[PDB]
C-alpha cells in the first residue's frame, strides 16, 4: 500500500500525558486476511490505497466521512472477532487549494473543500530586515507563526579604505547562485565561485570569511541558519565597512523553518526566461480552488488499484446497482489470475423484499454475497448511526476478516442496537433459500441477541455447496493458493527425467497427510489420488471430504403424569 | 583420480589446523552431535504428531602420535594437572590442503578426556576428547 | 548503559529550563540537568548524553553510548587479530580461516551479550600476499527515550 | 583481459580499524564462464578490457557509473548464484589531464573530466639545494610529497692544492650530458662516460671517486638515490674544494619516486633541436583538458575488442535497436569462428507490448534474447534506483554466470523491489508464446516473489529446444566446445604419428560416457556417431538428446461427504 503519513523523530526524552474526549475509537488486530473498502473520505488524496491499522490515523487521513463510520464497526464489531489490517481509498477526485500570490504560490496536501479555509499571510519585520510568516487552520486548529524568515549569517569589514563591498551573481540560464565577491575599496581581495567545494557550504565560508584579517563573519541568534551558498539572493555592492551586510535567502529559509506543514507546501512563482519573481509580504489570504470532485459511473479504474494487493472480503460504499455490476466482474476476474476475491454488498435503506428479489436476480456470482437488514449502531462518540444496508455488511465482512479460516459466520451475535426490520420464521425461510443473508432478533430469559442467520451466497444451486456456502469457499481458496504455490516450487525448476507419476502421488499423500494432522480437513481417500505423466506435462486428481457443519435440531417432549 | 577432479574428500586432501598452526603426526578425528529430538504423544492416537529439539550436545575427538616435541601437552592445547583452569577456549579447523579453503569449524571446543598409551614396539598414541559449544560450516560460500 | 536520565547528588542548582529551552539546547549537542518532583520526591537528572557534535545522522558520532563501546570493542578486537595473524606465516593463512576467526569472535561476543546479534554471512575478506582487507556488518545496542500515552474518560 | 591493479606497497606491520558507512561490498564467486559488460563508466582506460575479481577493484578503478551499478546487481542479485568474472570496457572515449609547468609536462593516470580536478607543484628546498614535490588528487583526498629531490652525493677534495673543479659535458644530439671528470690544479685524474660500460651506475662511481686518496663523495640519505649514471645533470666547472659539491639528477629522481604516484606522469619539457626547459619549482596547478569525449556512433570496433576472451555472456547497456544489431551480428561472427556466446537486451521504460514485437521482428536470433519487464532495485547504501531494462538484463545475466550447465534460470526468483507493469495470465502468455522472457509475480500468505517464468530466445520457432531455449543450446555449447579442444590438443596440437577414423569415434565415445557418469547429460545415442577423414581433414557427426525441464500441471478437485 501507500505508506502511512509520517511523523516527526524524537526531539527530547520525555513522557507526553494528554487528554482527549474520544481518543481511540479502535485498532486492528492480528490477522493474515485483509479487509478492503472505498467510499467517500475528506482527506488525503484520491485513486490511492492507504494502509490503516488505528483509528486516530484514520481520522486524521481522513478527517470525516462514511468511511470512519465503516471504520470503526469493523474494529468493533465483535469483541473477540476483528477485520485487522485494512486498505482504504477515496473514490471522488478531490483537487487542492491554492494561492498565487508576492512571487510565491501555496498550496495544500490536503485535497477538499476544507483546504479553503487555510489562511497564510506573509508579514514584514523592519527589526531584522525579514519576513514572517503566520498560518491559521481553523477546523484543524492548526496555527503556525515563523520569525525572522530570509536571513543568512553577516559579514563586517575592518579595514581602513573608504569602501568595501559585496555581491552575489547568478546564473542567467538557472537564477542560482554562480559567484559572490568581497572587495576592498576599488580592489579585490576574495571571492567564491560556486562550483561545488567548500564554497558550496555558509559553514565553510563562515570559516574561510573570518580568516581574512579585515573581514568578520558572524552567525545569527535565531537557531541555525546554514544554507548552501547556491539559495543567496542576488545582492549588488553591498557596504561591508559602516555596517554588517546581511546575506539573504528568503525562499531557502522559508522552505526549512516551514518544513513538514504538509497542511501548506510552497512553490516559487515564475513571472510571466521566466524569472524567479521577488517575494513580497501580503496579508493573510484564504486558499482557493479546494474541491471534492463528482464520482463517476464507472469505478473500475478505481478497483483495478487494488488487483495485486492480497486483499479479501471487499466492501463498495454505495448502493446504486452500477458498481454492484463492475465488483462482480472484477472478483471474477481475481479468481481467474489466482488471486481469488469475495465481496459483501449492500443496498441502502431497502428495508423491503421484492427489491432485494430483483436484487438477487441480476447478481447471483458465487463470489458476492448480500445482506438485507439495516439497523442503528452506536459509535464511540455515541451518535445514533442510522445507516443504509452495506454498512451492515462492512460488520459481517469486519467480522469475518477476523474469523478463523474453518469457520463461518453463522448464529455469531453483532454490536447491532437496533434493526429495521424483523422477519417471520416463513419469511427468514423464503429469505435464506432465495440465497440472501438476515439478521435476526432472539430475546430469552431476559438476553437480547442479534445473530447471523446464515452465510449462504447469492448463488442459487444448493446442489454445489463449494458454489453456494462461504466456508467451502473460503478455506477452498486458501487451500488450493499453498498448494499451488508448493507444486511450483517443487516440481517445476527439476528435470523431467528424474521425475515420473509414483512420486507425486507420494507428495500430494505427504501434503495432504500434514494437513489433516493440522486439522484444517476432514479425513482424505489417500487411493484415490492418481497421475498421469508424459513428457513435460502431468494430470491430477484427487478426492477430499469438506468441512461439515451442523445446522439444525428437532426435539419432542411428553408428559407422563408421574 | 587427478587431485582436483575428485569429486570426493579422501584422506589426503583433508588437513586440520589449531591457533594458526598445522597438527603433525594426526591420526583420526571424529566429530559426533545430538540435537536431543523428541516425539510429541498424546491421548488421540499413538502415531507422533510432532518433533521437537531440546538440547545440543557436541563432541569431537582425536587421535594422535607422541612427537618428540609440539605436543599437546608441551604446546599448551591440552593440560594435565590444576593449569587447565588457566586454559581458554580453542577453535579447531578441518581444511582442503589444496587451497587452505576451510570445510567445517568448531567453536568453543574445550577438554573432557585426554588418554595416552605406551606399548614395546607399537608408537606411542595419544588421544584426546574436545566438548564444545557450536560448530558451523560458513565461508564455503 | 548510558548517563541519560541518572540522578545526581547535586542540592540545587543555579538555572531550571523550560521544555522548549532542553529540547533546543538538547539539539544543539549540549548536555544539561532537570529538575523533577512528584508525590514530594526530588531529584536532579541528566536528560541525554549527547556530544558536541551535530549530525544525528552518525550515532557512532553523536552519542557517547555507541562510541564508548565502540572504543572498547575495536581495542579489544585490534589486539587478538594482532596476536593471532600477524606472527604467522602467509602460507598457511587464507581469506575463509579469517572469516571464520571472526565469526566465533562475535559468536563469543554475542553470548556475553555486549552486542545485538549481527548478520554473519555479512563478512567477506580478501588476501593478497602480506595484506589482507576485511569489511563486516554489525548492529548496535540501542535504548528506548520518549513515550507517547493518551486518556479517555467513558463516565462509567 | 588485464587485472589492472597490483599490490600497494606496505611500510609497517599493524592492523587498522575505521569505521564507514559502508563496506566492501560484493565479490566475485566460482564460475565455469565469465560475463562481459560495456556501459557509461568514469575511471579506467578507453577501449581496454578489465578483468574485475571484487567490488573494490571495480570501485578502485571503474570509479562510477551505471557499469559500476550493474556489477552490484550481477554479485548482489542472488548469494546462491551469485556472478562469476567480469569483463568491463567503459564505452566513453575519455581524455587525460595535463599541466605543463615547471620544465615539466604533467599528465593524469585518470582518464575522464575529473582529471583536471588534479594539482600537482614543485618548491625550492633552500636547506639542502633541491627541489620538492606535493602531488593532491582533491577528490580522493590523496596527498604525495617527496623532498630533497634530484640531490644524490657530495664530493669534497681534502688536498691543499688551490683549485679542484667538478664538470659534466653535455651531448646535443641526443640531448643527454654523459660524462663526470674531476680536475685539480689544472690536472686531471678520470673522467667517466656516463654511456654505460665501466661507469653505468653511480654507485661504481663513488666506489671509483672513494678510492682517490684526495676526494669521498658520500650518500644522501634522504630517499634511495642509485640512479643510472647517464641520468647525472648538467654541471659546469664546481669548485670541488667549497663546503659541498652536489651531483644532480633532478628528473632521474622524479623519474624513479614519481613512478609510484598513484595520479601522475611526469615528462621534461622540450623547449619549443630545442634544448631542455629547466625544471624548476611553479605553483601547484590544475591539470587541463581531461575530459569524457563522446560515445562512438557504433559500438563493433569494442564488440571486437572481447574477442579470443572466453565470455559466453555479455550485456549492452543500451537500448539501441541499432547497437543490438551490431551486438548480434558480432555473436554470430564469433559462433561460426568457434567462441559460443550469448547476448542479453532489453530496452527502455515500460515499453509497449507491439513495441516489444516490433523488436522481435526486426530481430528473431536464437543467440539472443529480450527482456521486457523495467522495475527498481534496492541496492548499496540504501539507495534504490528506478532503472530501465538492460539493467534487468544484467540481473537475467549474473544469475544465468551463477547458474550452472545444465540448470535454466526458468522459474528461479529475484530480489528486485518492484515492475513498473504487473503482466496479467494473458499477458504473460503472449509474450513467451512470442519469444519474449518475463517476469511474473506471485504472493504468499506473507511473501511475494518475482519469478523467471522461463527461458526463451528471440528466435520463435518452438520445433527445436536448442533453438528456443538458452540453457538447451548452452548445454550443447559447452559440450562441444569443450570436447573440440580437447580433440585438438591430442591430435593437432600434441604431436601425433598415426591416427585412424575409428580411434576418433572410441575417444569421442568415451567422452559421452564421462559427461553421463557427471549427469551432465541424461541419455545420448552411442552408435549414431559418424567419422569420416580425407587427406588432412575429418569429418565428425554426433547426436545427443537435449534435457527436458517440468512446465505444466493440471490438478482437479472432487469434494465428496462423509
Amino acid at each position: 500500500a501507500v505508506e502511512p503519513f509520517p511523523r516527526r523523530p524524537i526531539t527530547r526524552p520525555h513522557a507526553s500525558i494528554e487528554v482527549d474526549t474520544s481518543g481511540i475509537g479502535g485498532s486492528a488486530g492480528s490477522s493474515e486476511k485483509v479487509f478492503c473498502l472505498i467510499g467517500q473520505a475528506e482527506g488525503g488524496e484520491p485513486n490511492t490505497v492507504y494502509e490503516l491499522r488505528n483509528y486516530s490515523q484514520a481520522k486524521r487521513l481522513f478527517r470525516s466521512g462514511e468511511l470512519l463510520d465503516a471504520i470503526e464497526l469493523a474494529w468493533g464489531s465483535n469483541p473477540n472477532y476483528t477485520a485487522g489490517r485494512i486498505l482504504a481509498m477515496r473514490i471522488e477526485d478531490a483537487k487542492p487549494a491554492s494561492a498565487e500570490i508576492g512571487g510565491l504560490k501555496i498550496t495544500s496536501k490536503i485535497y477538499g473543500n476544507v483546504a479553503n479555509n487555510i489562511q497564510v499571510g506573509l508579514e514584514k519585520n523592519t527589526l531584522s530586515d525579514s519576513l514572517r510568516l503566520r498560518v491559521i487552520f481553523q477546523d484543524d486548529r492548526f496555527n503556525e507563526v515563523y520569525d525572522n524568515i530570509g536571513n543568512i549569517f553577516t559579514i563586517k569589514y575592518k579595514g581602513e579604505e573608504a569602501n568595501a563591498t559585496f555581491s552575489v551573481e547568478h546564473d542567467e540560464e538557472t537564477q542560482k547562485a554562480s559567484r559572490l565577491v568581497l572587495k576592498v575599496g576599488d580592489q579585490e581581495v576574495k571571492s567564491y565561485d560556486l562550483t561545488g567545494g567548500a564554497y558550496d557550504y555558509t559553514n565553510a565560508i563562515i570559516t574561510d570569511i573570518n580568516q581574512l584579517p579585515d573581514f568578520e563573519a558572524k552567525l545569527s541568534p535565531f537557531g541555525d541558519k546554514n544554507l548552501e551558498s547556491s539559495k543567496l539572493d542576488k545582492i549588488e555592492n553591498a557596504n561591508i565597512k559602516d555596517k554588517a551586510v546581511y546575506v539573504k535567502a528568503v525562499f531557502g529559509d522559508l522552505e526549512k523553518q516551514t518544513a513538514y506543514n504538509g497542511i501548506v507546501s510552497f512553490e516559487q512563482l515564475n513571472a510571466e526566461t521566466s524569472p524567479i519573481k521577488t517575494i513580497e509580504p501580503f496579508e493573510l489570504t484564504k486558499l482557493k480552488g479546494g474541491t471534492n470532485g463528482e464520482p463517476p459511473a464507472t469505478w473500475a479504474d478505481k478497483l483495478d488499484k487494488f488487483a495485486h494487493e492480497g486483499g479479501y472480503y471487499i466492501v463498495p460504499l454505495s448502493s446504486k446497482q452500477s458498481v454492484h455490476a463492475e465488483v462482480a466482474s472484477f472478483v471474477k476476474e481475481r479468481s481467474d489470475a489466482g488471486e481469488p476475491m469475495r465481496a459483501i454488498v449492500g443496498g441502502g435503506f431497502n428495508e423491503s423484499k421484492e427489491q432485494l428479489f430483483g436484487r438477487q436476480a441480476s447478481l447471483s456470482n458465487p463470489r458476492v454475497s448480500l445482506v438485507a437488514n439495516s439497523g442503528t449502531f452506536v459509535m464511540d462518540d455515541g451518535r445514533k448511526n442510522h445507516v443504509p444496508a452495506y454498512m451492515v455488511a462492512v460488520a459481517l465482512g469486519g467480522l469475518a476478516s477476523g474469523l478463523e479460516i474453518g469457520e463461518s459466520i453463522t448464529f455469531k451475535p453483532l454490536r447491532v442496537s437496533s434493526l429495521d426490520q424483523i422477519y417471520e420464521s416463513i419469511d427468514l425461510d423464503e429469505l435464506n433459500e432465495n440465497g440472501i443473508i438476515s439478521i435476526e432478533f432472539v430475546r430469552n430469559r431476559t438476553n437480547t441477541f442479534f445473530r447471523i442467520v446464515d452465510d449462504v451466497t447469492t448463488f442459487n444451486d444448493k446442489s454445489d455447496p463449494v458454489k453456494a456456502e462461504m466456508a467451502v469457499g473460503e478455506a477452498n481458496d486458501f487451500l488450493v493458493s499453498e498448494l499451488k504455490v508448493q507444486l511450483e516450487d517443487q516440481f517445476i525448476g527439476t528435470r523431467t527425467i528424474n521425475t515420473s507419476a509414483s512420486i507425486i502421488k507420494d507428495f500430494i499423500q505427504s501434503y495432504l497427510g500434514r494437513k489433516k494432522r493440522d486439522n484444517e480437513i476432514q479425513d482424505f481417500p489417500a487411493e484415490d489420488v492418481q497421475v498421469i505423466v508424459e513428457g513435460n506435462e502431468a494430470r491430477i486428481s484427487m478426492t477430499v471430504y469438506p468441512i461439515r457443519s451442523f445446522k439444525k435440531i428437532s426435539v419432542s417432549l411428553v408428559y407422563k403424569q408421574q | 583420480a587427478s587431485e582436483a577432479k575428485q569429486t570426493v574428500h579422501t584422506g589426503n586432501t583433508v588437513l586440520l589446523m589449531i591457533k594458526g598452526k598445522p597438527v603433525g603426526r594426526a591420526q583420526s578425528a571424529s566429530g559426533q552431535r545430538e540435537y536431543g529430538t523428541t516425539g510429541v504423544y498424546e491421548i488421540g492416537s499413538i502415531m507422533p504428531q510432532e518433533h521437537v529439539y531440546l538440547r545440543y550436545e557436541g563432541t569431537i575427538t582425536v587421535e594422535r602420535l607422541r612427537m618428540k616435541k609440539e605436543n599437546f601437552a608441551d604446546l599448551g592445547y591440552a593440560s594435565l594437572g590444576e593449569e587447565i583452569l588457566k586454559k581458554d577456549i580453542i577453535d579447531i579447523l578441518v581444511v582442503d590442503n589444496l587451497t587452505k579453503q576451510v570445510i567445517i569449524s568448531y567453536h568453543g571446543c574445550s577438554a573432557n578426556n585426554y588418554n595416552e598409551t605406551w606399548q614395546t614396539n607399537e608408537i606411542v598414541t595419544e588421544e584426546i576428547e574436545f566438548s564444545y559449544l557450536t560448530a558451523s560450516d560458513k565461508a564455503r560460500t
